């Protein structure tokens, strides 16, 4: 049960986001937010799924992916605050 | 129980971040929704991961949004699914996990030494799988040179 | 079940007496330092001049703010101290003389000075002025420069030493303190816990806030600089030093109780701290962040890689 | 007055003719 | 510690030495390497000169165009020993001489 | 585990003697300062797991390591020389 | 003419020249001293 | 170096090129003993010689390319298929580099690091190409994708840059994160997460079992993910926008080098990790989209850009059906067809880039290149027609090949609908060709005329265009070789 319970807090994280960042359109700090929410989901389910079946390779890509998530924010704040600049 | 507190405040925290206004209160309720999963990953079992998530997700890239959107702070312009999925009859009626809770066959000798997931993880990552290593070298170092080209006059 | 509520207020409450005599301590030292003596007069010996200042605070008549009255103006200060009392949670006193034995201490200790950081920014954005934000901003900005040296640094104490618990660290420095050999590593930590706490040739942004604000709030957010100093001494000590270990290992040293040297060590930091204050002046903003990002990280970087080197080369390395 | 007074350019033609050289050479390994 | 030599495609020569040593390999030049090696290293240099003389850096540009070119030319050439040691390419006198 | 236990009591146990306390009297450099945190952040992280285990792997680990402590290093390199840390 | 620009260079960043000094140390002792050591080793 | 490394030799010269030229960009960038100098074109040229040199290493080298067979075989498997693609992306970034020389003069940005990063992604796809993992193929395609942000948001004066700019990377950032939730549910589900194993684990026996409704949910999100970045014309939110917005080299670069490589990668995971109809559905359905969108979009365009990408989308969207079935012949048909549009859509943007500035956003700026520059007005026409069909050329003779192996493939439905949109673009084209002598409105006697380098690259492709039929038995073995050794 705690497989399942762990797997649908993931996924509704995840569908949480991907509204954020359908719904809202505008505003691109609440965008980028959402989007770094779908890649801490999928980060979290990747662990799950490490520690589920007793496998090693998920937490391996749980700490790369950490490290794509922190250059996409970086970049992307970046993108945004010479866009506010006008 | 404690793991259903840390999904109902992660759950609702981001909806916080999703909805509320005050983009200021959306970066507060999403530093506590990492600090929440960092919670429950702790709860896992995972330690090093938990610190992981606290030294970077929170204390690292949670800092810069928050700078950010500090600067600007005028810019102001499923219970059917989880019926689906908990009416499969693949998951253990709690009252058979019941007796069975003490059936559970110790083996004594994996844990005469025990690897800490740091150690484990450490071996794994730098033995093998290097080259998986050296290109998040390569997207930091992306990330880096992008921040210089695109804001520093 | 009730043990550990009597073991953490054990924990809290005599940190609070030891940090109200800190600041006693520091202003006595600082005044014989100068040629003068410090508070003389309340106490026998000033020893009740803090419970005296502590009193009139509390006589003092309050002022409330009025930015954000509740839930983001009177949680900070608490936020900040609640931050700086978790990270005094594992330290070691003694073999096993410790509240956890949480096995990844030092990544812990990290992780609580970034929410330190978060704890200072919001509490100086909570306020109405806009002074007191840029103040804010400067200090984070300093405070987490110096924090990733001291992670480089921490890195070196680890590679030295294979796990993180604190307890076998300081095993490891009872053969031989790490102090002796790394001592410019020691050096540059002591350094960058100097910037981190903004303490002593490191003040420009709050000499700025004072030369450009509850009594109680003022009070917690004192309170909380000078336990984080506290605490900084000791994983200083704990993780340089020795951590309640005799020197020359001669059995009548091991007649002292070991806890007094982990005492004796961290008071000697804390008045190494208070002596460096009143001997130098102060660096600017611009040259304290240079320094912070030119002379700092790359030593440390350094000396990361080149103990790893002779580290490696020898079959030293447990 | 019988000479070329610029460093980087004899240089420069120094690498040029060996290029050339070395071309025909390999050329002539082929 | 995956740290053997096969290769999916197979050594169509004769594999006169399967791992060799770096040594031996940088020593194992043979004139049309060192022909390869110099005409990298002279194109490199000399289009580093003129993409120099546009900015004015005629000499920087030529330093940094020869680096390039000692790079990529030994690498090509130790790529070439390397391949006639162990026989993905055509080994003629490398027979001769391991006879 | 079973040692968050006492952490997070520790927790709750200051936040009471805290809230006791509160109760009895009644811009581009700062962002890239952020950035290149960020960046070296992610080096401690990754150097935490390859301090505790060097000695089940040989040079190999070394030299991986150092290699992506180089590459860093020259970015650290481009980020000096275009002055974005001067202040 | 080069030994002169580095002392001027030396002088002037002094820091940095210790840090690289030390880490060529640090990356110098094994990619050298390892092989001689395990020789070493292997004859005694 | 050691014996090893000889297997990744191509990626260790670029990665050691691409440092290098940054560390002489940013200290002679700023060094003030010469004037300021910004060292766009220098670098430039450097970077144009490294990438010779590094197509010279992988092409000479190959068969010792493939060395470290299992010690490599952790990450990537390097083969026949991996070697051609890899030299096509390497010719294609040295083609875009040399078309965009004169571009950075003439608009006059100075950020040397334009040209470094032109580099890193490259060397990202040749990692992408070869790639023998999930997870592998995720990271390669993330740092190209970075790369990519970063190149978008160039100049900070302009308008449409920052705008572009932020919406490529929203939409990138967000088909990546379905991909990783994709490759995440197949992790779960199967427990592997290499190609061989995937393979072994779910080929013939797709029966549908207790937790088989796991792995089909990680197969879709997968599909919908690579799909986002084939411009998926479902998804094809934003993609004339961005071709629009972002400049010309950009956009180039883009629509050319990371499609053939995504197109690679799409093809290596369908061999391998698909289903009896999941992939070949989800891919059929967005086919038939795409050439219905080319059409119906192109007919009515006025903006010189935006034309070029609904163009691409339809192109990508022939080479969609193409890869409807999976047989032998098709996959063949479906890799010349990837050629041939790599070559059209340099020599077009070569084309709309000589065209540049004196025409900043218009397509009535055919002021009469029938007269006041005969032959560019024939070379572009030569292009267009070969982009849409006409009797030989070289965009006819790749559609006709596709739809004969398409017919011979058992599918009777891709050829009607495909033949109707080649018919209706046919018709648009030269209806707006032979609209080249009618009159002229405008007039825009440029002073842009094609340096040397845009004219000799041209020239050549243009020359190879007509000149495809009278000998197209070379390409049809090479593409035999590739595709049947791709699995086989
Ligand atoms: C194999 C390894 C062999 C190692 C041999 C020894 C090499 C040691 C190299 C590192 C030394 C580390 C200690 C000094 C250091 O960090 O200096 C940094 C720097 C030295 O650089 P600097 O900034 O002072 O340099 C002068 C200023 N500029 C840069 C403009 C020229 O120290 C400081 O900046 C001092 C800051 C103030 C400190 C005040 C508190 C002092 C506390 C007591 C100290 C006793
Ligand atoms: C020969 C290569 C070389 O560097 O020649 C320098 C010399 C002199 O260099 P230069 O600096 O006097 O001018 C060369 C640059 N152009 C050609 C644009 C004027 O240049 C040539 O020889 C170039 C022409 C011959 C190329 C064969
Ligand atoms: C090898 C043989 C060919 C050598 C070509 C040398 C450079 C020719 C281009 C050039 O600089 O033309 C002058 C033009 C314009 O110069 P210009 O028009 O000012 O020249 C006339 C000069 N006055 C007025 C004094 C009489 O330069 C450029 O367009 C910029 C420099 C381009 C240099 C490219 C060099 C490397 C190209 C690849 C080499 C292989």
């Amino acid at each position: 049960m705690d497989p399942i319970k762990y797997f649908t807090f993931s996924m509704i994280i995840f569908i949480l986001g991907i509204r954020g960042i359908l719904l809202n359109r505008r505003n691109i700090l609440i965008m980028l937010m959402s989007i770094e929410l779908m890649l801490l989901a999928v980060n979290s389910n990747f662990l799950v799924f490490s520690v589920s079946l007793d496998d090693m390779m998920g937490q391996s890509f749980a700490l790369l992916v950490l490290t794509v998530a922190a250059a996409e924010s970086a970049i992307g704040l970046a993108i945004f605050v010479i866009t506010f600049r006008v | 129980m404690i793991l259903s507190v840390l999904s109902s405040l992660a759950l609702v925290s981001g909806l916080m971040v999703v909805r509320a206004k005050n983009p200021v209160h959306s970066v507060l309720f999403f530093i506590l929704v990492f600090c929440d999963t960092s919670g429950l990953l702790l709860l896992l079992g995972l330690d090093f991961s938990a610190m992981i998530f606290l030294v970077v997700y929170i204390g690292a890239i949670a800092v810069l949004f928050l700078f950010v959107v500090m600067m600007f702070h005028i810019q102001i312009a499923l219970w059917w699914e989880m019926f689906f999925i908990l009416d499969n009859e693949t998951i253990p009626l709690l009252p058979t996990q019941i007796n069975t809770t003490s059936l559970i066959y110790t083996v004594y000798a994996g844990k005469v030494r025990s690897w800490t997931n740091l150690e484990t993880l450490g071996n794994l990552l730098y033995t093998y799988y290097f080259v998986w290593f050296l290109v998040p070298s390569l997207i930091l170092l992306v990330a880096m040179i992008g921040a210089i080209v695109l804001t520093m006059h | 079940y009730i043990a550990v509520p009597a073991e953490i207020l054990g924990i809290i409450l005599p940190l609070l007496l030891g940090v109200a005599f800190l600041v006693l301590a520091e202003r006595k030292v600082m005044a014989f330092v100068q040629r003068r003596k410090g508070p003389d007069v309340v106490g026998s010996f000033g020893l009740l001049q803090p419970l005296a200042d502590g009193l009139k605070l509390i006589l003092k008549e309050p002022i409330s703010p009025s930015s954000a009255n509740f839930s983001l103006f009177r949680m900070a200060p608490v936020a900040t101290f609640m931050l700086s009392l978790v990270a005094w949670a594992v330290v070691p006193f003694d073999y096993g003389m410790v509240l956890s034995d949480s096995n990844i201490g030092l990544l812990y200790l990290f992780a609580i000075s970034s929410l330190g950081v978060y704890g200072i920014i919001t509490a100086g954005w909570s306020s109405n002025s806009k002074y007191a934000f840029l103040g804010a901003l400067r200090s984070a900005a300093q405070m987490v420069s110096y924090e990733v040296s001291i992670g480089l640094i921490l890195i070196t104490v680890l590679i030295c030493v294979g796990s993180c618990n604190l307890s076998e660290i300081v095993m490891a420095q009872k053969q031989i303190w790490f102090g002796i050999p790394l001592f410019p590593v020691l050096v540059m930590f002591f350094i960058s816990c100097l910037a981190e706490t903004n303490r002593a040739p490191f003040d420009l942004p709050e000499a700025e806030a004072e030369s450009v604000y509850s009594s109680m709030g003022s009070a917690l957010f004192f309170l909380g600089e000078y336990a984080n100093m506290i605490l900084m001494s000791g994983l200083c000590t704990s993780l340089s030093l020795g951590g309640w270990l005799p020197i020359l290992d001669l059995p009548i040293f091991k007649r002292i109780p070991g806890s007094i040297w982990f005492s004796i060590k961290v008071i000697l930091f804390l008045f190494l701290y208070i002596w460096v204050r009143a001997a130098f002046p102060r660096y600017r903003y611009d040259q304290l962040m240079g320094l912070g990002w030119k002379v700092f990280l790359p030593l440390s970087l350094a000396w990361v890689v080149a103990v790893s080197g002779v580290s490696v080369t020898f079959p030293w390395l447990p | 007055e019988r000479v070329s007074t610029d460093k980087h350019r004899n240089y420069a033609v120094v690498a040029g003719t060996i290029t050339i050289l070395g071309a025909l050479g390999w050329y002539l390994k082929g | 510690m995956n740290t053997d030599i096969t290769a999916s495609t197979k050594p169509e020569y004769p594999v006169v030495d399967r791992n060799p040593p770096f040594t031996k390999v940088v020593g194992n030049f043979s004139t049309l390497d060192y022909l390869r090696f110099v005409t990298i290293t002279g194109v490199s240099v000399t289009v580093g000169y003129l993409s120099g003389i546009k900015p004015g850096i005629r000499g920087p540009s030529m330093v940094t165009g020869g680096l390039i070119g000692v790079m990529g030319g030994f690498m090509y050439a130790y790529q070439n020993s390397a391949g006639r040691l162990m026989g993905f390419f055509p080994n003629d006198d490398e027979v001769a001489r391991h006879n | 585990m079973s040692e968050f236990a006492p952490i997070c009591i520790y927790l709750v146990i200051s936040l009471l003697v805290s809230l006791i306390l509160l109760g009895l009297p009644f811009d581009i450099r700062f962002y890239l300062v952020s950035i290149l945190f960020i960046i070296f952040d992610p080096e401690v992280t990754f150097s935490f797991p390859w301090a505790v285990s060097l000695n089940k792997i040989d040079p190999f680990g070394s030299w991986s390591m150092m290699a992506f402590l180089l590459i860093l290093t020259i970015g650290s390199l481009y980020e000096w020389k275009r002055g974005a840390l001067d202040w | 003419a080069v030994m002169e620009k580095l002392k001027m260079f030396v002088v002037q960043e002094p820091v940095v020249a210790a840090s690289c000094l030390i880490a060529g140390f640090g990356l110098f002792l094994p990619a050298v001293v390892r092989p001689i050591l395990d020789s070493y080793q292997a004859t005694k | 170096m050691f014996n090893l490394f000889l297997a990744v030799y191509p990626e260790i010269f670029i990665i050691n090129a691409t440092f290098i030229l940054l560390i002489h960009g940013v200290v002679f960038s700023t060094s003030k003993k010469y004037d300021y100098p910004p060292l766009v074109s220098n670098v430039g040229w450097l970077g144009l010689l490294s990438v010779l040199i590094t197509l010279l290493l992988l092409a000479a080298g190959a068969p010792l390319l493939t060395i470290a067979h299992l010690f490599r075989n952790n990450l990537f498997r390097r083969d026949n298929f991996t070697y051609f693609c890899q030299i096509l992306l390497l010719l294609s970034t040295a083609g875009t580099i040399s078309m965009c020389f004169d571009f950075f003069e003439q608009e006059r940005f100075d950020a040397f690091e334009f040209i470094v990063l032109i580099l890193l992604s490259t060397c990202s796809m040749l990692f992408m190409i070869s790639a023998y993992d999930s997870i592998a193929m995720y990271l390669a395609i993330e740092l190209q994708s970075l790369c990519f942000y970063v190149m978008a948001a160039s100049k900070r004066k302009s308008e449409f840059s920052t705008e572009a700019g932020l919406k490529y990377l929203i939409l990138g950032a967000f088909s990546s994160g379905i991909l990783l939730f994709g490759c995440s549910m197949i992790y779960g589900s199967t427990g592997a997460t290499h190609f061989d194993q995937l393979a072994k684990i779910l080929t013939g026996y797709e029966i549908t079992g207790a937790r088989s409704s796991g792995i089909f949910m990680g197969i879709l999100f997968i599909a919908v993910g690579s799909l986002f970045k084939i411009t998926a014309v479902p998804f094809h939110m934003w993609a004339p926008d961005i071709y629009e917005g972002s400049p010309t080299p950009v956009t180039a670069f883009l629509s050319i080098a990371p499609k053939i490589s995504i197109f690679a990668n799409i093809s290596r995971v369908s061999i391998y990790g698909s289903y009896g109809a999941t992939l070949q559905q989800i891919f059929c359905f967005c086919s038939i989209a795409s050439m219905i969108l080319g059409a119906l979009a192109a007919m009515a365009q006025t903006k010189v850009k935006r034309l070029l990408a609904y163009s691409s989308i339809g192109h990508v969207g022939y080479i969609c059906t193409g890869f409807s079935c999976g047989t032998i012949e098709g996959i063949q048909s479906l890799l010349i067809g990837i050629f041939i549009y790599a070559l059209m859509t340099i020599d077009a943007f070569a084309i709309v880039l000589a065209l540049r500035q004196t025409r900043v956003k218009y397509i009535a700026d055919l002021g009469a290149l029938a007269k006041t520059n005969p032959i560019l007005a024939i070379t572009f026409s030569i292009t267009m027609f070969s982009y849409v069909g006409i009797p030989p050329l070289a965009g006819f003779c790749s559609k006709f090949y596709l739809f004969f192996a398409a017919l011979g493939c058992g599918a009777y439905f891709l050829a009607p609908v495909g033949v109707v949109t080649s018919v209706i673009g046919c018709f648009y084209y030269i209806r707006l060709a032979k609209r080249m002598f009618f009159d002229t409105p405008r007039t825009w006697i440029l002073y842009e005329p094609m340096d040397r380098d845009k004219s000799l690259l041209l020239a050549m492709t243009s020359s190879f265009i007509t000149l495809f039929f009278p000998y197209p038995s070379p390409l049809f073995s090479v593409t035999h070789q590739m595709a049947l050794s791709l699995y086989l």
